[PDB]
RNA sequence: UUUGGUUGAUUCCGUCAACGGACGAGAUCCAAGCUGCCCAGUAGGUGCCGGGAUUGUCCACACAGGACAGCAUCCUUCUUUAGGCCCCUUCUCUGCGGGAUUCCUUGCUUUUCGCGCAAGGUGAGAUUUUGGGCAACAGCAGGUCUGUGAUGCUCCUCAAUGUUCUGGGCGACACGCGCACUACAAUGUCAGUGAGAACAAGAGUCGACGCUCCCGCUUGAUCAAAAGAGCGGGGAAACCACGGAAUCACGUAGACCCACUUGGGACCGAGUAUUGCAAUUAUUGGUCGCGCAACGAGGAAUGUCUCGUAGGCGCAGCUCAUCAAACUGUGCCGAUUACGUCCCUG
């Protein structure tokens, strides 16, 4: 658990890019890499009349919004790992590195 | 012969042994030896506000600390909030939907209280409280005693 | 010295039941702990005890299996657990076993009931707007 | 080894039969131990025919808003009345019922076309019969000591001995005599 | 008192609301008969015709 | 399982109340103004009775030793917050109030609205319902 | 209905004389054979098991049937 | 409120 | 763009003064039920090695005590909120994929053919697979000027229909109507013991150097509930959490026994604590009384529904400083009847 970077956005696509991309560039140092871990996704559900002014039949309107979240831990000197974040980052897509 | 033991299977243990029972003799163990203090409290109040009535048993109390020990046993390192889980009912509003309560916990702080009292009970630091070796032997050595019965 | 040994699992509604099967000493069955012969509803206790009965115990002779269930209430939960038994003892079989010995079991097992060794693929249907429960609808008024 | 499944493990299929030739392909009698079964038997339109008659009688019971879905209640409840069959006729319990449930629904019934008679099908015969049971039973215990598990016992015996003293008998003669003048 | 039939094949429903079938029935004499059914009916099921003497149409 | 004594007796007179012979003691002592349920168990509990005794033998000492628990329910160690007037807004004491004197505290409680000509008091004059109802 | 409460010299005996006899026994017969309350029916049962003049057949918590010993 |  | 068969289908086949085209249906999209790769110090397991508890030649077998497993086998079982190590990925997590096609038999089908139906089989699943979401062209003087710094004409515009403050009202009862909740009891009410779900949610982007939100463990306690207080956790697959929900179960040798009764809880009296700047016209929660309020299954009339469905039972979210008999979702027990027709309404 020497290294911790977790992303998570939403839009599934531009996740799995990031995450394979950042294997390879771990790939081309010889680290030793945790392999990525799906954690669960989450929606988030807002339900809402249809109507602006309360008529007719009550139709609702159901709205989602979901969330994926991925782990990789790596095992490897500071000044390395930087090296390796360093790589360009998707839009829509935020990384966050932390140490325990 | 019902007590015939099968090949192997030697002694018990309480998980084994029928729940009801463990604890109808557990209760008269207590009541029979006379160490276990009652509080004065032990005749006004019921056992939850989501209850009716007071208890119809006149060994309520004896009962109610002999399934503290059971459910201590089992899960250890519980405590108050754990076991007003446990104990819960459906409470009667009226003309209003059902809801469920759960036990007071004010009650099983006292059963906890004479259950340390017997050195049956400990409590683990930071946490609930756990059962000591004086505790599991009292519970096993009755528990085998029922199933010789 | 040597270790016999397979994991099988079955599902009702949501419950999921986990089964191990090894090579014991002597025959024993306990259910999320607490043995069988000790499961208080005994109309529950004989459909999970119909596992064994169907085809005999002298197939389970010295066979440990240990259950245990998470989820979905309590007939559910019995139900879950006669079919990781049952696909159980048919893996054990069919390994450290002939193929003959297996095959001669399951036809006894699905000729009593084929859910037996064959999940019921029936969930709870959602609930719609509208509604109070997926098919009945508000009252209407005139 | 293997042993045939006893009901409860206190009653024995074997040596059973209906004496009704026009019942016999919708009254099922395979072993089993309990009422329970939970299978999906009205996926199709005949495939109701094979639930054990056992419980058939056992669906029945629970019908009202309350009891709607306690099939272990409907078990206890069934299971607590074989004894009783068993002690008034000395004779096997499942015997009696499937007796009762072949003598317990009229043949001919009327219907509107002005009325004209008709037939009646065997699979609406079974189903009215175990119908007109539980719904004598479930009036003769409302408000009353006799309770229900003993409240059904007697009805189930009367209808199969045929005696006019049974919710389900009375009803089939006012039917079938209806049906009669009403053609 | 009672005659067992055998239904050999059903024309359809019939009546307004659909509820009455209409079958072909042979007595148990090789004397076929026409009659009407209330109730789910299928091939070979058995009947208990009170009086089989008069046709329904 | 005892046999009839041959003395039960119905509707035992106590507190000017007529109580069934039959019921069990706590349910007998309901019909009773005042008591009712969860404290006729208490009464008969301070009392020494046994609640399965069914009124089919209450010697006049038992019925004696339960109207003086009644009659003075703190002297047999009743919590205050068991009890019909905690603090009572005119006399200012603690007390129970059975058997014909609650409703004449009932209308003292009505009159004295009255005279304060509060909204509660006018309210019951007119005969409307007093609470938010 | 106006069913007894306690048991009397007449019913207590009758308890013992007659009701051995029956084929089929439950609290809910004898309580109108007898006219006294079901829950008095109940604990009189359960005192003729005990002594051995008749045997439980089929037992509950809340349903219990009794027939003649011999 | 009242309704009667 | 009709007629003849068929289909939920203006879906197809055939025929044809029509031929070629566009929409809608179908497909596509989401969620379930079966499976493949990749996965772990936030999900889980398997051996051993420690430590802790109980342990029988017979004999005894509940106060009345019964029916249902294990015994040719290598050695009795449980726990580790005194725990060290070794092996793993069936169960959980999910981003792309496979898998169902009337596929295979039998019988029916306009005189053949064609388009297809019904029963069975393979199967996790067998007929739009099951639920949704989307949904054309024409309209209605349907609703909204009470959503907006959407808006035209037209009103008020400084002792105002602008704006703010104080106090009332929107809730007032002889009554009538729609929709819910609780019941009228024994298939029950009350009191104990047991096993046991999923969807979810939780704090600053103005105010006290620290916090605000959601919870756990103790203490309060030499004596009710309701609460003050200490000690901590969680930014949420790590905390609450082994998510001990309610129906449910119990050979509980429990209480009641057919009565407006321990059924039902309307109405009313008295004492307390909390939210709030403020609780009277009772905010709310809790305690003891009142139960002599109807109500014993409901006339004419009338609503919804075909498989994990109806009905029954609870939980979360939302509204929310405090209030859910409402709505939006979620799981838990779990049936009877039909597999039809055009009689009524369309
Ligand atoms: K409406
Ligand atoms: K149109
Ligand atoms: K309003
Ligand atoms: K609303
Ligand atoms: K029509
Ligand atoms: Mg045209
Ligand atoms: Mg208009
Ligand atoms: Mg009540
Ligand atoms: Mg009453
Ligand atoms: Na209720
Ligand atoms: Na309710
Ligand atoms: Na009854
Ligand atoms: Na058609
Ligand atoms: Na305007």
């Amino acid at each position: 658990q020497r290294v911790l970077v977790k992303m998570t956005s939403r839009n599934a696509k531009a996740v799995e890019r990031v995450v394979a991309e950042l294997l390879e560039h771990a790939r081309t140092e010889k680290v030793e890499v945790r392999g990525p871990v799906r954690l669960p996704t989450r929606r988030l559900r807002i339900t809402t009349r249809k109507t602006p002014c309360g008529n007719g039949t009550n139709t609702w309107d159901t709205f989602e919004m979901k969330i994926y979240k991925r782990l990789v831990d790596l095992r490897a000197s500071t000044e390395l790992v930087k090296k390796i974040t360093s790589f360009q980052i998707e839009a829509g897509v935020d990384v966050s590195i932390t140490i325990p | 012969s019902k007590i015939r033991r099968i090949g192997k299977k030697k002694g018990a243990t309480l998980r084994d042994v029928h729940p009801w029972r463990w604890v109808k003799i557990c209760s008269q163990h207590f009541k029979q030896e006379g160490k276990m203090m009652v509080p004065n409290c032990a005749e006004i109040v019921k056992t939850s506000h989501g209850r009716e009535r007071a208890p119809q048993n006149p060994d309520w109390y004896y009962i109610r600390c002999a399934a503290v020990l059971r459910a201590v046993y089992l899960r250890p390192g519980v405590g108050y909030g754990g076991l007003s889980k446990r104990f819960s009912s459906k409470k009667n509003r009226g003309s209003r939907p059902e809801i469920t309560t759960r036990a007071s916990k004010g009650l099983l702080h006292w059963c906890c209280k004479s259950l340390t009292k017997l050195e049956l009970l400990e409590k683990c630091k930071g946490a609930g409280h756990r059962v000591t070796k004086l505790g599991r032997k009292v519970a096993d050595t009755i528990a085998f005693k029922i199933a010789l019965r | 010295h040597t270790l016999k040994q397979v994991q099988t699992f079955g599902k009702k509604k949501t419950a999921i039941a986990v089964a191990t099967v090894t090579k014991a000493p002597q025959c024993n069955i306990r259910i999320n702990g607490v043995p069988i012969s000790q499961i208080l509803p005994e109309t529950l206790r004989a459909k999970i005890m119909e596992a064994v009965k169907v085809v005999g115990a002298r197939y389970f002779s010295r066979l440990r299996v240990d259950v245990r269930v998470r989820g979905s209430g309590q007939v559910a939960q019995a139900y879950a657990v006669r079919q990781a038994i049952a696909k159980g003892i048919i893996a054990y079989y069919q390994k450290y076993h002939n193929e003959i010995e297996k095959a001669a079991l399951k036809d006894k097992y699905l000729e009593y009931d084929k859910f037996l060794l064959i999940a019921d693929p029936r969930r709870c249907e959602p609930k719609k707007w509208g509604r109070h429960s997926a098919r009945t609808r508000f009252t209407k008024s005139y | 080894s293997a042993k045939a499944p006893k009901l409860f493990n206190k009653w024995s299929y074997e040596n059973l039969q209906t004496t009704e030739i026009a019942l016999n392909d919708y009254i099922t009698r395979t072993p089993t131990y309990v009422p329970h079964s939970a299978g999906r038997w009205q996926k199709k339109r005949f495939r109701k025919a094979r639930i054990p008659i056992v419980e058939r009688l056992t669906n029945g019971l629970m019908f009202k808003g309350r009891g709607n879905g306690k099939k272990l209640q409907a078990v206890r409840l069934v299971r607590h009345t074989l004894e009783i069959i068993h002690l008034l006729t000395d004779q096997n319990p499942i015997q009696v019922v499937i007796d009762a449930v072949s003598k317990g629904a009229p043949r001919e019934d009327s219907t509107r076309v002005r009325r004209q008679a008709v037939d009646v099908s065997p699979m609406r015969r079974v189903n009215e019969a175990i119908y007109l049971m539980c719904k004598g039973a479930r009036e003769a215990a409302f408000r009353n000591l006799k309770t229900l598990p003993e409240c059904l016992a007697d009805e189930i015996v009367n209808a199969s001995k045929g005696s006019s003293n049974s919710y389900a008998i009375k009803k089939k003669d006012e039917v079938e005599r209806v049906a009669k003048a009403n053609r | 008192q009672a005659q067992v039939g055998v239904i050999i094949k059903v024309l359809g429903r019939t009546g307004s609301r659909g509820n009455v079938t209409q079958v072909r029935v042979r007595l148990m004499a090789n004397r076929t008969i026409v009659r009407n059914v209330k109730g789910p009916c299928k091939e070979g099921d058995m009947l208990s015709l009170m009086e089989t003497e008069r046709e329904a149409r | 399982l005892t046999l009839q004594s041959e003395s039960f007796q119905h509707i035992v007179r106590l507190l000017n109340t007529n109580v069934e012979g039959k019921r069990k003691v706590p349910f007998a002592l309901r019909m009773v103004k005042g008591i009712g349920i969860r404290f006729a168990y208490m009464v008969c509990k301070k009392a020494g009775v046994d609640v399965e005794r069914r009124a089919g033998t209450l010697s006049p000492e038992e019925l004696e030793k339960i109207s003086e628990v009644i009659a003075d329910p703190a002297k047999f160690k009743i919590p205050e917050w068991f009890l019909n007037r905690q603090r009572d807004p005119k006399t200012g004491k603690t007390e129970h109030l059975t058997s014909s004197m609650v409703d004449t505290r009932l209308r003292e409680d009505l009159e004295r609205l009255r005279k304060i000509r509060a909204h509660r008091g006018v309210r019951h004059a007119y005969g409307l319902r007093v609470r938010g109802q | 209905l106006q069913n007894a409460v306690m048991f009397d010299k007449e019913t207590m005996d009758k308890l013992m004389k007659e009701v051995p006899k029956y084929k089929v026994i439950t609290p809910s017969i004898i309580s109108d054979r007898l006219k006294i309350s079901v829950a008095l029916a109940g604990k009189g049962l359960q005192h003729l098991c005990r002594q051995g003049l008749i045997r439980l057949v089929s037992c509950s918590s809340k349903f219990r049937v009794y027939t003649r010993a011999a | 409120h009242t309704c009667t």
